[PDB]
């Protein structure tokens, strides 16, 4: 939100990359917002980790739209970023700052979005590792 | 909470949990005094014995929880810390004396059904209610025994408990320990003869000892879970820290801008 | 006792559960608290 900015973070240092960037992650942000749904398969510039988030609630992302994100070696002070394509080819760099993680649970992140349109977004959202049921289950929408 | 039972969604809005970032852990619990403040233990945070000298960077507060390992996306809000402020006069070399800690979020949380401000007492409040006999409550996610056999997990709750106990007299709690108890400090617990039991218990150390005034059907803190020697002993109380009698210097560090 | 600038929102509102005070409903254990009020002569 206005306010944050994942730049002046911290990362938390014991941060295995490859624990993280395997399997399905889901994103709401909020209770409620359950539209947009949008898959974003991710791919960490080493050993695959074909990642799917699957991110809702975002009203700057459209409902039936997919996202191919490969690794780049932007912003390398302790954060990972990517760059993301779509089926609408949109394209919008995300970097992660990981703040707190358990990569079998939940994990606290500091995400900075730059659309090609509008750039600069920092917000702090939560990747859950469980589906909470009203969630599109990400082999429906991936 | 030694003795307790699971507590109803929504019962204690005010409960905080202080998180550690990594690794993943529950450090203590805490309680909501304003939308950007909240109350705990000193011992929480600086406690040399241990290494424990946590900063700012190193923890977060989860608000308007229930389950203790599970995020709870529709209840649950994540918040940080600015500032943390512990008292001068904190005593851990000797009997944990102004065990309390003010921390101060980066940002006003929002309020909701699940979160909400408990009220500070009262000088007519701590008068009325601070009496002998009297019940408050504890509320925590910390052991539900002393100890295990096999593992810690057989101790570990999976939601937060609920634990009614009665204040006991100070001649009671002095006489039932070699430590130096003070004005700051109060205990409470059931005596031997009493029939029933109940504690708090390791991993409640930051969490709120509350009563419901019968004047004006509001909760109010009155004390902090501080320490004891083991959980649920027969003869034993709990101690908690007197937060009327610190009420005047919270005022202190929370007045500090402009006012 | 405290402001409301350096204090923020909260107080005068405070100690009344939004589930329950403000709902007129009682947990399962409120009444063991008020009859810890009972007073024998």
């Amino acid at each position: 939100a206005e306010g944050d900015d994942c730049s002046i973070e911290k990362a938390m240092g014991d941060f295995k990359p490859e624990e993280f960037f395997n399997g399905t992650w889901y994103l709401a942000h909020g209770p409620g917002v359950t539209s947009p749904a949008v898959c974003q398969k991710f791919t960490t510039s080493g050993s695959k980790g074909f990642t799917q988030i699957v991110e809702i609630g975002y009203n700057k992302f459209e409902s039936n739209v997919k996202f191919q994100c490969n690794q780049v070696d932007n912003k390398n002070g302790e954060q990972y970023s990517f760059k993301c394509k779509s089926s609408d080819n949109t394209e919008f760099e995300a970097d992660f700052t990981f703040i707190s993680v358990s990569y079998d649970n939940f994990a606290l992140v500091c995400r900075s979005i730059t659309f090609t349109s509008q750039p600069k977004e920092d917000r702090y959202l939560v990747f859950e590792r469980t589906k909470s049921d009203t969630d599109p289950d990400a082999k429906e929408i991936c | 909470i030694v003795e307790g039972q699971d507590a109803e969604v929504g019962l204690s809005p005010w409960q905080v949990m202080l998180f550690r970032k990594s690794p993943q852990e529950l450090l203590c619990g805490a309680s909501l005094i304003s939308d950007r403040w909240v109350l705990t233990a000193a011992h929480c945070l600086l406690y040399p014995p241990w290494d424990k000298n946590f900063t700012v960077d190193d923890l977060l507060v989860r608000i308007g929880k229930h389950s203790r390992t599970r995020y709870e996306r529709k209840v649950e809000k994540i918040s940080m810390l600015d500032k943390i402020y512990i008292h001068p006069r904190y005593n851990w070399k000797e009997n944990l004396d102004r065990d309390i800690a003010l921390l101060k979020l980066k940002r006003p949380i929002e309020l909701s059904d699940y979160i909400h401000p408990v009220c500070l007492p009262d000088k007519q409040t701590a008068a009325k209610l601070l009496h002998a006999g009297f019940k408050g409550r504890v509320t925590g996610w910390g052991n539900r025994r002393e100890t295990w056999t096999t593992s810690v997990a057989e101790v570990q709750p999976s939601v937060l408990q609920v634990v009614n106990l009665p204040l006991v007299e100070r001649p009671v709690c002095k006489a039932s320990t070699r430590i130096r108890i003070t004005d700051n400090m109060f205990c409470a617990g059931y005596k031997p003869g009493e029939g029933k039991r109940g504690d708090a218990c390791e991993g409640d150390s930051g969490g709120p000892f509350v009563m419901k005034s019968p004047y004006n059907n509001r909760w109010y803190q009155m004390g902090i879970v501080s320490w004891g020697e083991g959980c649920d002993r027969d003869g034993k109380y709990g101690f908690y820290t007197h937060v009327f009698r610190l009420k005047k210097w919270i005022q202190k560090v929370i007045d500090r801008l402009g006012s | 006792f405290f402001n409301e600038k350096t204090f923020g929102a909260g107080e005068a509102d405070c100690g009344l559960r939004p589930l329950f005070e403000k709902k007129q409903v009682q947990d399962q254990t409120e009444k063991e608290l008020f009859e810890s009020y009972i007073e024998g002569r």
